[PDB]
C-alpha cells in the first residue's frame, strides 16, 4: 500500500504515477509505476534539475521505492562524464555500492525516539482505556522510561529514552545523555531538533526489522531475535517439559506446559534442534524470560553483539547560557514545573541538574533587570493600536528605572504605568477605541500585576505557586490505598480522565518531587526566619 | 568550465564579493518560505554541488506547527516564536533582530509577507551586521507613502501622474541621490493635503467628476470616499475629514478602467539597475490579483521600453537594491501612468524567471554577497555574454538583447468561496494532488496531511504554465486546473479560474480592472453538473452511508451478544434534497452489493456503484462512469 505520494514539480520537471496516495500496488501489478523527466539547456543543468527533484520528492508505503539508487548513480562522475556502457550497472552492483545511508549516531538516536515513543503512547492509551472502564492499574504500567535495542550493522546498541517535558526526550547510552527536542507530527511522522539540525523522520515496524527514514534517506535495524532461546510469552506457572531434556526437537512441536490465568496453554518450538532446559518444572514465569536453550547449526547471525560501549555526540545544550536573563527565567521555571508534573530523569542524572535549574532561578529572581525586560517585549511586540501618549510615558517610566539600577531605593514602577493607563481609561474613548485600548494593553497589565510588591514579591509567589502545585496533587492520595485515591478522583473528574491520568503519572514520581520541594523550602525559608501568612 | 568552489566564501572570493552568506533567516511562512528555500537550495546544488550549502532557518508559531505547515519539513533549523497575529511572530522587527543575533546569521530574507513593507528593519539589521536582502531603509523611506512617491518619480523622466493632489514638482535630480526633505516639496505637500473644506475642490475643479478622497491613515473600509458628482464632493469631502479626525487629508483623480502593468527591476549594491521584462495583471477581484501574465502584450513596443527606461531611472536616482516592482496603469490609446512603487519581491515574480530564465531569489542573496550585476551567471547569459567570464556589460548599451521567451500564465488558487460571495474559509485537507505536465508546474504551502488555520492566510497554491503564445499557455492552464484534485472542509475557489479562463472576454484580452466586478455581479457562478445526475449521485451518497451504518450498529450488536429485530437492517433507504427550491424524493435500493436503483415517482434507474479505497464512489450511469464525492454539513450536502 501507499501512505503518501507528494511529487514536487518545478520549472523544466514534470512526472506521474500510476498509482494515488491512496491506492497500492498488487501482485499483478508491474514495477515501474512512475516516471520523472527534467529538461535543461544542455546535458548538466538536466543533470541538476533531475538530482534536485528526485532528492525532494516523498514516497512512503508497504513497499521499497528505489529512488535513493537513481541519486546515487546520477552523481556518479562515470555518468556525469558520459562514460558508461550497457554494463555500467552490472559492475557497479558487484561492487555493493548500496550507499546513501545516514550517520550512524543520528539514525540511533532516531529510531530510539521512534520506538520509545510508540511504547509511550501505547501505555498512555491503554491506561486511559482502563480508566475509561472503571479499572485501575497500578503506576508502574504507565511508565515514562522506554528500553530500546538496535542492531546495526552487527553492532548491538542499547539505550534508555525518558523525558523531561512533552516535547523534551533525553536519550542516554552507557552513561551519556542528549537531549531532542520532538514534535509530533500529523502525519504520523516526527519533527526533530537534535544539534541544531532539525530533521523529519518516519519509522515503520516489520517483523524483525525497523525502517527509519531520516529526510530523504533511509536506514534499516534489525531486531534481534537471534539467540534461538525458548522464551515464555507471558507470566504465569510452568507445570511440566513435554520432552526429555537433550532430546532433539522440530519446529512446531510442543516443548513445554504451562499455565497462566488458571488455564493451561502448551508451547511450541520455533527451530528444530537440542532443547535443554533452564527452569526447573514447577517455577514462576515471567513475559520474556528464559526457559529453554536450543542447539542449532548456526547458518549466520553468530556473535552479532559487539555491545557499543562510547558516548552519543553532545555539542550544543539548549541551556541559555547568559542570554537575555528573562528567557532564562520561562527556561528553568518550566523545567521545575515539568518536574512537578512527573518528568524527571533517572537516577544519577535527577539532581544533577535540578540544582542548577533551582540556583539559576533563584539567582533570575533576584536581579533586578527582570521586570524590565518583560515589559520591552510585551511593549515592543505591540507598537500599533496604543495611544501615542501612554507609550510615551511608559517609555519614559521604564528608562527610569532602568536608570536607577543598582540602588537600594530602586523599585519597578508597576504603579506609575498602570496610573497612565487608566488615566487614559478614565477619559474612556468610546465605541471600538474602549474596546481596543483595553485589549491591547493587557499584556502590560499581566506585567504590572505580578510586579505591585517588586522583584520581591514576585519571587516569593513562583516559589509557592510550585509548592502549590505539589499540594494540589499529594494531598489527593492521602487517606488510604491507591485504587481507592483513584476512584475518588475518577468519581470527582467524571468528564475527563486524563486529569485523573495526570495525577497518577506525577504521583507515580513522588521521591524525586520531594527532593525538589526540600530544595525550595531551603532557598526561601532559609536564612531569613520569617513567615508571612 | 574551470570554476571549483565548494563553499560559500570561495564563491564570494572568486565573483568579487564582500560578505559571505552560509545562514539565511527566513522572517514568513507559507509560500514564501517554501518559495525561497527551494529556489535558492537549486541554485546551490548547481553552484557548490551541495544542495544543502546554504542554511536556512525559519519561525514556527504553533499554528503553523499543528497545521503541519509544509515549509517547517523542508528547513534546516526551526527556533519557536509566540503565535496569533502577524506583529507578535513575523511583523516584529525586534524579534527577528533577536533571533538573527541569537541564532548567528548571515543574512535575513523577508519576501512579499508582513515585515517587507516596514522600513525600520534594515536599519536593526545593517547596525548589527547584517545583509537585508532588500532595499536599505532610506529608499524605503523616499519611498515612503503616496504624496513622496509622486512627487519623487518626477524628478528625472516624468512618468504622467493623474493629479496626486496636483501636477506640480520639483526640481530636477535625474540621476542624483536625494531625501525627501520637507524645505522644497513642502508646497507639495500642502497642496497635496487639505485643512478646510473648500481645499479639496481646487483639486476638483481640475481633475474633473471622478475624485478620490482619502485620509492620509485611510483604509480597512473606512476613511475612503469617492464622489462620482460634481456638487456633492462638500459632502464626502467632509465625511473623509471625519472619517480619520485630526489627520490631514488628499485628494486625487480616481482611475478610468483600463490595464495595469508592472515592471521588473533587479539592481545590485554598485548602482547598477537593469529591468528584467514586464506583466500583465489586469484581472483583479477588488483589487486583488487573481491571473497573472507575464509578456505585456498589449503595450506597444516603443512604450513598454519607454515605461521600462522610466522604471529604471527612478531604481537608479532612489537607490534601490535586489529586486522591485513599479506599477504603471496602461490607457487605450497608448499612455501610461506612474502608480506605485514595490520595495520588494512579488509572489508572483515566477512568471518572468518563466520567460528569462533566471532565479530572483538566489538573484538577490548574490546582491546581498556584494556580487555586481555583470557577474552573475544567468544576466551574463541573458545579454548574450559567456557565463564563465569576468568582462562588463554595458547595459545601456546592450539593453536591446534580452527577450522573452514564450508566454506564461499564473493562476493562483485562493481559499475563498465563491458561493456567497468570496469568505475565506479555512480548515483541513483530505487531498492534495496536483498533476503536473509538460510546461505546466505548480506548488502549494500545505500538504494532503494538514490544514489551513484562522491566521493563515489565503492565496495556498500557484500554478503556473508556459507556452509559445498566448493561447496555448491558455489551454495548458486550462486543461491543467480541470485536472487537479482539492478536497477539504474548506471550499478551494478553483472551478470559478476555469470559467474565466473559458471567456472569451479574456481569451480576446478584452479586459480591465474592473472586469470581474462587472461579472460579479451578473451572478456568474456557473460550472455546474447537470440537474439529474446531481440528484442521482446525492441519493446514492446519503443511501450508503445509511446503509453502512446500519450494517456496522448491527453487527457490532451481534458482536456483543445482542439482537437486534429484523426491520434495523434495512435494505431501502428514503432521501429528500432541495436544489434550486425545488424538492426531489427518492428511494434507494439494492439488487446486488454493488447495483443500485434510485426511484422517483414510478420510474427506476439502475446504477453500478463500486466503493474507492479514498471514501469516494465509483458510479457507471448511463455508460458514463463517473468518480463522486459527499461532505455532510450541518444543513448541505455538498457533492463533488
Amino acid at each position: 500500500t501507499v501512505q503518501e505520494l507528494n511529487f514536487r514539480s518545478n520549472k523544466n520537471v514534470w512526472g506521474y504515477f500510476s498509482v494515488a496516495a491512496a491506492g497500492g500496488l498488487h501482485e499483478f501489478a508491474d514495477s515501474q509505476f512512475g516516471h520523472c523527466f527534467s529538461w535543461g539547456e544542455n546535458r548538466e543543468e538536466a543533470i541538476s534539475n533531475m538530482v534536485v527533484a528526485l532528492k525532494e520528492l516523498s514516497i512512503r508505503g508497504d513497499f521499497r521505492t528505489t529512488v535513493e539508487y537513481l541519486i546515487k548513480l546520477l552523481e556518479t562522475e562515470s555518468f556525469q562524464m558520459n562514460r558508461i556502457d550497457t554494463g555500467w550497472l552490472d559492475r557497479l552492483i558487484a561492487e555493493k555500492v548500496q550507499a546513501e545511508r545516514p550517520d550512524t549516531m543520528l539514525g540511533v538516536v532516531c529510531g530510539a525516539l521512534h520506538v520509545a515513543d510508540v511504547s509511550l503512547r501505547n501505555s498512555v492509551s491503554n491506561f486511559l482505556h482502563s480508566l475509561e472502564r472503571g479499572q485501575v492499574l497500578p503506576a508502574h504500567t504507565l511508565l515514562n522510561t522506554v528500553d530500546v535495542e538496535l542492531i546495526y550493522e552487527g553492532v548491538k546498541y542499547v539505550l534508555k529514552v525518558t523525558r523531561q517535558s512533552p516535547n523534551s526526550y533525553v536519550v542516554i547510552m552507557n552513561g551519556s545523555c542528549v537531549e531532542v527536542d520532538v514534535h509530533r507530527l500529523s502525519d504520523g511522522g516526527l519533527l526533530l531538533s537534535y544539534d541544531g539540525s532539525s530533521y523529519t523522520t518516519y519509522m515503520k515496524e516489520e517483523v524483525d526489522r525497523y525502517r527509519i527514514t531520516i529526510g530523504n534517506k533511509t536506514c534499516v535495524f534489525e531486531k534481534e531475535n537471534d539467540p534461538s532461546v525458548m522464551r515464555s510469552p507471558s507470566a504465569g506457572k510452568l507445570i511440566q517439559y513435554i520432552v526429555e531434556d537433550g532430546g532433539h526437537v522440530f519446529a512446531g512441536q510442543c516443548y513445554a506446559e504451562i499455565e497462566v490465568m488458571k488455564m493451561v496453554m502448551t508451547l511450541t518450538a520455533v527451530e528444530s534442534g537440542c532443547i535443554h532446559y533452564v527452569k526447573r518444572p514447577g517455577a514462576a514465569l515471567d513475559p520474556g524470560c528464559v526457559l529453554a536453550k536450543m542447539q542449532l547449526d548456526n547458518p549466520s547471525k553468530v556473535q552479532q553483539a559487539e555491545l557499543h560501549t562510547g558516548s552519543l555526540p553532545r555539542i550544543q545544550s539548549t541551556a541559555l547560557r547568559g542570554e537575555k536573563l528573562h528567557r532564562v527565567f520561562h527556561y528553568v521555571l518550566d523545567n521545575l514545573v515539568n518536574v512537578m508534573n512527573g518528568y524527571c530523569l533517572p537516577d544519577p542524572f535527577f539532581s544533577s541538574k535540578v540544582k542548577d535549574w533551582v540556583e539559576r532561578l533563584m539567582k533570575t529572581l533576584r536581579d533586578p533587570s527582570l521586570p524590565l525586560l518583560e515589559l520591552q517585549d510585551i511593549m515592543t511586540s505591540v507598537s500599533g493600536r496604543i495611544p501615542p501618549n501612554v507609550e510615551k510615558s511608559i517609555k519614559k517610566e521604564m528608562a527610569q528605572y532602568a536608570s536607577n539600577i543598582t540602588s537600594v531605593l530602586c523599585q519597578f514602577p508597576s504603579q506609575q504605568i498602570a496610573n497612565i493607563l487608566d488615566s487614559h481609561a478614565a477619559t474612556l474613548n468610546r465605541k471600538s477605541e474602549r474596546e481596543v485600548f483595553f485589549m491591547n494593553t493587557q499584556s502590560i497589565v499581566q506585567l504590572v500585576q505580578r510586579y505591585r510588591s517588586g522583584i520581591r514579591g514576585h519571587m516569593k509567589a513562583v516559589v509557592m505557586d510550585l509548592l502549590r502545585q505539589y499540594l494540589r496533587v499529594e494531598t489527593q492520595f492521602q487517606n488510604g490505598h491507591y485504587d481507592k485515591c483513584v476512584f475518588a478522583l475518577r468519581e470527582e473528574n467524571k468528564s475527563d480522565m486524563n486529569t485523573v491520568l495526570n495525577y497518577i503519572f506525577s504521583h507515580a514520581q513522588v521521591t524525586k518531587k520531594n527532593l525538589l520541594v526540600t530544595m525550595l523550602i531551603d532557598q526561601l525559608c532559609g536564612r531569613d526566619p520569617t513567615l508571612t501568612d | 568550465r574551470d570554476f571549483t568552489v565548494a563553499s560559500p566564501a570561495e564563491f564570494v572570493t572568486r565573483f568579487g564579493g564582500n560578505k559571505v552568506i552560509e545562514k539565511v533567516l527566513i522572517a514568513n511562512n507559507g509560500i514564501a518560505a517554501v518559495k525561497c528555500m527551494r529556489s535558492i537550495r537549486r541554485w546551490s546544488y548547481e553552484m557548490f554541488r551541495n544542495e544543502r550549502a546554504i542554511r536556512f532557518v525559519v519561525m514556527v508559531t504553533p499554528e503553523d506547527l499543528k497545521a503541519n505547515a509544509e515549509y517547517i519539513k523542508m528547513a534546516d533549523h526551526y527556533v519557536p516564536v509566540p503565535g496569533g497575529p502577524n506583529n507578535n511572530n513575523y511583523a516584529n522587527v525586534e524579534l527577528i533582530l533577536d533571533i538573527a543575533k541569537r541564532i548567528p546569521v548571515q543574512a535575513v530574507w523577508a519576501g512579499w509577507g508582513h515585515a517587507s513593507e516596514n522600513p525600520k528593519l534594515p536599519e536593526l539589521l545593517l547596525k548589527n551586521g547584517i545583509a537585508f536582502m532588500g532595499p536599505p531603509s532610506q529608499a524605503m523611506w523616499a519611498l515612503g507613502d503616496k504624496i513622496a512617491s509622486s512627487i519623487v518619480a518626477q524628478t528625472a523622466g516624468i512618468p504622467t501622474l493623474p493629479w496626486s493632489g496636483s501636477g506640480l514638482r520639483v526640481d530636477w535630480q535625474e540621476n542624483d541621490f536625494s531625501k525627501r526633505i520637507l524645505n522644497v516639496p513642502q508646497e507639495l505637500y500642502e497642496k497635496g493635503y487639505v485643512k478646510d473644506v473648500d481645499d479639496g475642490l481646487q483639486a476638483a475643479e481640475e481633475v474633473g467628476y471622478p475624485v478620490m478622497i482619502k485620509a492620509s491613515e485611510g483604509g480597512g473600509g473606512k476613511g475612503i470616499r469617492k464622489v462620482n458628482n460634481a456638487d456633492d464632493f462638500p459632502n464626502l469631502f467632509r465625511q473623509v475629514q471625519a472619517e480619520v479626525p485630526g489627520s490631514p487629508i488628499f485628494v486625487m483623480r480616481l482611475a478610468k478602467q483600463s490595464r495595469h502593468l508592472e515592471v521588473q527591476i533587479l539592481a545590485d549594491q554598485y548602482g547598477n539597475a537593469i529591468s528584467l521584462f514586464g506583466r500583465d495583471c489586469s484581472v483583479q477581484r477588488r483589487h486583488q490579483k487573481i491571473i497573472e501574465e507575464a509578456p505585456a502584450t498589449i503595450a506597444t513596443p516603443a512604450v513598454f521600453e519607454h515605461m521600462e527606461q522610466c522604471a529604471v531611472k527612478l531604481a537608479k536616482m532612489v537607490g534601490y537594491v535586489s529586486a522591485g516592482t513599479v506599477e504603471y496603469l496602461y490607457s487605450q490609446d497608448g499612455s501610461f501612468y506612474f502608480l506605485e512603487l514595490n520595495p520588494r519581491l512579488q509572489v508572483e515574480h515566477p512568471c518572468t524567471e518563466m520567460v528569462a530564465d533566471v532565479n530572483l531569489p538566489a538573484a538577490q542573496l548574490q546582491i546581498a554577497m556584494g556580487i555586481p550585476l555583470y557577474r552573475i551567471k544567468d544576466i551574463r547569459m541573458m545579454y548574450g555574454v559567456s557565463p564563465w567570464g569576468d568582462s562588463p556589460i554595458d547595459f545601456e548599451d546592450s539593453a536591446h538583447v534580452p527577450c522573452p521567451r514564450g508566454h506564461v500564465i499564473a493562476a493562483r488558487i485562493t481559499s475563498e468561496n465563491p458561493d456567497e460571495g468570496f469568505k475565506p474559509s479555512s480548515g483541513t485537507v483530505q487531498e492534495l494532488n496536483f498533476r503536473s505536465n509538460k510546461n505546466v508546474w505548480g506548488y502549494f504551502s500545505v500538504a494532503a496531511a494538514g490544514g489551513l488555520h484562522e491566521f493563515a492566510d489565503s492565496q495556498f497554491g500557484h500554478c503556473f504554465s508556459w507556452g509559445e503564445n498566448r493561447e496555448e499557455a491558455i489551454s495548458n492552464m486550462v486543461v491543467a486546473l480541470k485536472e487537479l484534485s482539492i478536497r477539504g472542509d474548506f471550499r478551494t475557489t478553483v472551478e470559478y479560474l476555469i470559467k474565466l479562463l473559458e471567456t472569451e472576454s479574456f481569451q480576446m484580452n478584452r479586459i480591465d480592472t474592473g472586469w470581474l466586478d462587472r461579472l460579479i455581479a451578473e451572478k456568474v457562478q456557473a460550472e455546474r453538473p447537470d440537474t439529474m445526475l446531481g440528484v442521482v449521485c446525492g441519493a446514492l451518497h446519503v443511501a450508503d452511508v445509511s446503509l453502512r451504518n446500519s450494517v456496522s450498529n448491527f453487527l457490532h450488536s451481534l458482536e456483543r451478544g445482542q439482537v437486534l429485530p429484523a426491520h434495523t437492517l434495512l435494505n431501502t433507504v428514503d432521501v429528500e434534497l432541495i436544489y434550486e427550491g425545488v424538492k426531489y424524493v427518492l428511494k434507494v435500493t439494492r439488487q446486488s452489493p454493488n447495483s443500485y436503483v434510485v426511484i422517483m415517482n414510478g420510474s427506476c434507474v439502475e446504477v453500478d456503484v463500486h466503493r474507492l479505497s479514498d471514501g469516494g464512489l465509483l458510479l457507471s450511469y448511463d455508460g458514463s462512469s463517473y468518480t463522486t464525492y459527499m461532505k455532510e454539513e450541518v444543513d448541505r450536502y455538498r457533492i463533488t
